[PDB]
RNA sequence: AUACCUUUCUCGGCCUUUUGGCUCAGAUCAUGUGUAGUAU
RNA sequence: CAUACUUAUCCU
């Protein structure tokens, strides 16, 4: 069939698979993000500083990573609260998944040779 | 007529607001790792599931809130969950764009619906036929048969994720709303949208069908709006602006409309007058951020009389009525009819 | 603004009635017409010129009217 | 007797005009 | 920016997912929560019954050898640790005994 | 950084080379002054004398 | 391996604005003598502009002098609540001690190592130039100008020769998006009759007036 | 103060500005008499 | 002196009330067999 | 030849954006002759 | 003429 019709390489969907995971979460993190922000925008407030608001996700998640605080002297409050919820989202996911790859590291459970040098 | 004339009209006519007895918060219920995103209450009323962020569904005993099972098979957050009436089987979605059939004889997954694109936000058993709906971040709603897995229909036309669904035996069989601002109201012999409804400005995070009557509410961050059904007349906005993006409405069979916002507000209308008789905002629990504060999912139990809040401060709430409370020792917010003249 | 273009829209309506258009032009239009209806959607008999006076009007209009790096800080020190 | 201040050497950097790319020749085209 | 927007002779490939399973559906019996069977009772007087056993049910009610020694009484003022949550990510229990048990 | 021991992590601290010259000077005159003296009793015990098993049997 | 010389202080904060303060080696590539734990350390002891190299108050001294018998030799700690920075805490402390007493054997001797060299002030520029003074600084300046990438070189001169073989085919003479409208979506119908208007555009199209690029 | 992507230079102090007890005293006295007391003694 | 068993936040009994149950649900009551 | 309105020129000024999203800051960061070609 | 760069060319 393949030979015949074509490979059919077209809007089929793709599993999240242990090597898409990560990347999908933030997909889907910024997705629920931009959610946030198309509602949180007053009705004629022009609707494209979305962008600077995921880069300040992306920037206050590596203030996380690294244990910095962050002040933007002039983020709205809401933008802010949401950041910081979201950053707390993905912090409890990370947390979680390294608790649970510290688990299998330590019985011995199967893990790839990456998931040691990300859990350290 | 005009906004001037049906607005007399109004403040002559408008029905007033049956007296509801207040809700209080009674029990919080930690243990969720994440954000606890759905809520389903089985049809017997003895335990509830709830869906989180930690990518697990855990089965709670609705009488004493205890943890009966935690089921982990998503690999995202779980952001949908569906109890069958007629089945003994729940469904999810979640993020990782699947979703589930888990047989609650055996605790397991047995079947799987593939298909979206993107991660799925919002389900629907059809309660009459053995077909389920999602919806998604691919922006249709994806019409599954439950016994063969097959995508029966797609539901096509939105423009943003389907956040909110709601099936029913009558047409329109299934009612999405988006976060392109819209409601379609949908001929699922047909796989066409019968009505697409732009009255919201914002994004359709909850629908909600009253019990009883031909009728839904819908639910916005600017506006919770209640429609006639089949057609998807406009009946009218709530009396009253919670100033929050909902994501969640659950209506009472005694009219009861459960309002849960994105940061945090529980409001409770009267279903009928479209009066806020509640005002209350969450407390989150010890460590959270009240950032980190919003209702992500509420549903009544099956009687009525309990509400259980899925949050964001990981936990379930529960609330009952204070129904030990008459109309004398607590009538809540008082209400004032819609005497302005105004613009609609 | 709204308030300011809008001012400025009733700026270009009054100026262009006062520009292309007089008083018995549009009387003896009129007389031509007795329906000023149920006529919707049939094009109405005015002069061919009329057209290129849109047209000229907007036009009138129109002639009234690293690097990246510059463009940034150039905002925040308009900001800052 | 003049030293290296950045700021200028920054200007130096404008003068030395990136890439900002040159416009395509204006052949004549039937 | 944007997702890939889902709309829907045929194709003869044939998935190995999609080969058929669990091709009948269970339904709810008597005995499951059947809806003819939950018409018939009332569900208040369960769920206030088993509130009521639940919540009083839980309430249970109708000179010596350490002379020299320079500290005396050490443990006496240890706080003992509670079944609590908090939602930090960091500040939480589990996580404060994690890093104990895996960082030496 | 930090040594995976798969139970556990040991910390590793990587010192500036010519602090480390100065450090196991002063660390190697510490311990043969502090033997000289016998400032530490011979009840503290990473001694010299016995690998850790002598140390077992010692204490049987 | 030495003392930082004017010229590497300002590439390092040329650097600094350009990559940021998380990049330490990738500063540490303009400078040929210097490592990424040297750049990092004569930012953080010397250049950067939080640090108060004014002269000292006298509040400051009293909050050093405080300090120092609140936490003993603890000068990275005792040095954040001062305000500047350990070796000027440090330093102004032995000043202020011998202040009170009123060769040696605690200075550095000739051909000794520094061990911070990133806390004094930059040796400044001298009357002349290196190879090395001056290849790093050109190095420097193209490094902080450039972020193009190579084949819009290629882009531009490959059109030309693309336009050229054209050129070359046309004198030996001597989808389709024009013979059909791409995914062509009508004007929806109105109330208004379009007739004339679609002639005008076809005579609009049928026009060849001389147009430069 | 991590990514740039498109190469911009920002000001030193652009950068850093954008997203940044009394027992003490107690105890070194302390232990400061102690020294005193016990090299007197 | 108060440790490094500090107390970051209220409990949920300062938090909620003396009227609001509140639980901690870490484990499961059953199995996954029944 | 002056007072009025009115019309013209010259100063002063301005937003998104071009931001390749994620991870174990993704990782590491640096131990040649000899020729010739070129830049100097 | 002296620093550098290099190239599946050439050795160590």
């Amino acid at each position: 069939a393949r030979q015949f019709e074509g490979r059919q390489s077209k809007g089929i969907a793709k599993t999240v698979t242990k090597q898409r995971i990560e990347s999908h979460f933030d997909l889907e993190l910024r997705a629920a993000v931009m959610h946030d922000i198309l509602d949180m925008m007053p009705e004629g407030v022009k609707q494209n500083k979305a962008r600077t608001i995921l880069q300040h996700l992306s920037e206050a998640w590596r203030c996380w990573k690294a244990n910095i605080p962050w002040k933007v002297p002039g983020l709205p409050a809401p933008v802010e609260n949401m950041i910081l919820r979201y950053v707390k989202q993905k912090a409890d996911w990370w947390t979680n998944v390294a608790h649970y790859n510290r688990e299998r590291i330590r019985r011995g459970a199967t893990v790839d040779k990456t998931v040691c040098r990300k859990n350290l | 007529n005009s906004s001037a004339a049906v607005s007399r009209r109004i403040a002559s006519k408008w029905p007033r607001p049956v007296w509801h007895a207040p809700w209080k918060m009674y029990r919080v219920i930690s243990g969720h790792l994440g954000w606890v995103r759905c809520v389903a209450v089985d049809p017997s009323n003895e335990w509830f599931a709830t869906g989180s962020a930690d990518r697990t569904i855990k089965i709670w005993d609705l009488a004493s809130g205890q943890l009966k099972l935690t089921l982990t098979g998503h690999i995202e957050q779980v952001t949908g969950l569906a109890v069958s009436s007629r089945h003994p089987y729940m469904f999810s979605c979640g993020l990782d764009k699947m979703v589930k059939c888990w047989d609650l004889e055996q605790n397991k997954v047995i079947r799987s619906y593939h298909g979206h694109l993107s991660g799925v936000y919002s389900i629907a058993l059809h309660p009459n036929l053995d077909v389920l709906m999602t919806g998604g971040r691919d922006s249709v709603v994806r019409v599954w048969d439950m016994r063969t897995k097959v995508q029966a229909m797609v539901l096509s036309g939105h423009d943003q994720t389907v956040c909110s669904l709601l099936a029913q035996a009558p047409d329109p069989q299934v009612i999405s709303g988006s976060h392109d601002s819209t409601i379609r109201l949908w001929d699922l012999r047909k796989g066409k949208a019968s009505a697409v409804l732009t009255h919201h400005k914002k994004s359709i995070r909850a629908l909600a069908m009253h019990p009883h009557e031909f009728a839904f509410a819908s639910a916005s961050a600017e506006n919770i709006k209640k429609w006639a059904l089949p057609d998807g007349d406009f009946l009218h906005n709530m009396l009253s602006q919670q100033r929050a993006i909902i994501n969640s409405m659950a209506i009472n069979q005694d009219g009861v409309v459960a309002t849960g916002g994105d940061n945090g507000s529980l409001w409770l209308w009267d279903w009928r007058s479209g009066h806020c008789f509640q005002q209350d905002e969450t407390v989150v629990q010890p460590g959270s951020l009240e950032s980190e504060g919003a209702l992500y999912d509420m549903t009544f139990d099956m009687t009525g009389s309990r509400l259980i809040t899925a949050e964001g401060d990981k936990t379930v709430k529960m609330w009952k009525e204070v129904e030990d409370a008459t109309p004398e020792t607590h009538p809540g917010l008082p209400f004032r009819p819609p005497k302005d003249i105004k613009r609609f | 603004a709204p308030e300011n273009l809008y001012q400025a829209h009733l700026k270009r309506a009054e100026a262009g009635v006062a520009a292309a258009y007089s008083v018995e032009d549009y009387e003896r239009a009129k007389a031509a017409d007795p329906e000023f209806s149920l006529k919707y959607g049939q094009q109405p008999k005015l002069p061919a010129a009329n057209v290129e006076k849109m047209v000229a009007e907007l036009q009138e209009r129109d002639r009234k009217k690293n690097d990246r790096n510059a463009h940034f800080n150039k905002k925040i020190q308009r900001a800052f | 007797d003049k030293q290296i201040t950045a700021e200028q050497l920054l200007r130096e950097a404008k003068e030395i005009q990136l890439e900002d790319d040159y416009k395509a020749p204006k052949q004549i085209i039937t | 920016w944007a997702p890939a927007i889902g709309g829907e002779k045929p194709s003869v490939q044939q998935s190995a997912k999609n080969l058929p399973g669990h091709t009948k559906l269970k339904f709810r019996q008597t005995g499951q929560a059947a809806e003819e069977e939950l018409r018939a009772k009332d569900l208040r007087a369960e769920l206030e019954a088993k509130e009521r056993k639940h919540f009083g049910k839980q309430s249970g009610t109708d000179r010596r050898w350490d002379d020299d020694v320079v500290f005396k009484n050490q443990a006496r003022g240890e706080p003992k640790q509670q079944k609590r949550f908090v939602n930090d990510t960091i500040r939480n229990d589990f996580h404060r005994r994690f890093l104990q048990r895996y960082i030496r | 950084e930090f040594m995976d021991l798969y139970s556990h992590l040991i910390p590793v601290y990587e010192i500036e080379p010519l602090e480390k010259i100065t450090d196991c000077y002063l660390d190697q005159y510490l311990w043969f002054e502090a033997d000289n003296r016998h400032l530490f009793p011979c009840w503290v015990k990473p001694a010299d004398s016995e690998p850790p098993p002598l140390l077992v049997y010692k204490w049987c | 391996g030495g003392v930082w010389k004017n010229t590497e202080d300002e590439i390092l904060k040329a650097a600094v604005m350009k990559y940021g303060l998380n990049q330490w080696a990738r500063i540490s590539s303009l400078l040929v003598r210097k490592s990424a734990k040297q750049c990092k350390a004569r930012w953080y002891e010397w250049l950067d502009p939080a640090i108060k190299k004014t002269e000292w108050t006298r509040e400051e001294d009293e909050k050093l002098l405080h300090l120092a018998k609140l936490m003993p030799c603890q000068w990275r700690t005792i040095a954040p609540i001062v305000g500047r920075t350990p070796a000027q805490c440090l330093d102004r402390y032995e000043r202020l001690l011998d202040q009170a007493v009123a060769d040696d054997p605690r200075r550095l001797r000739p051909g000794e190592i520094d061990p911070n060299p990133e806390a004094k002030p930059a040796r400044p520029d001298a009357v002349d130039m290196d190879e090395d003074e001056k290849e790093m600084l050109s190095e420097a300046r193209a490094r902080l100008a450039n972020t193009r990438g190579k084949k819009a070189k290629r882009k531009a001169r490959e059109k030309q020769l693309e336009e050229a073989r054209r050129l070359a085919q046309l004198q030996k003479k001597r989808v389709d998006y024009s013979s059909e409208v791409a995914f062509e979506l009508k004007p929806q119908a109105g109330f208004y009759s379009t007739a004339d208007e679609e002639k005008t555009t076809r005579s609009m199209q049928q026009e060849f007036r001389p147009v430069t690029v | 103060n991590w990514k740039n992507p498109k190469g911009y230079t920002i000001p030193l102090d652009k950068r850093l500005a954008a997203d940044g007890n009394d027992k003490f005293a107690a105890l070194s006295e302390a232990l400061f008499t102690a020294e005193a007391k016990a090299r007197e003694a | 002196v108060l440790h490094e068993d500090k107390k970051y936040y209220p409990s949920a009994e300062e938090i909620y009330g003396a009227e609001v149950e509140t639980l901690v649900m870490e484990e499961d009551a059953q199995p996954l067999e029944v």
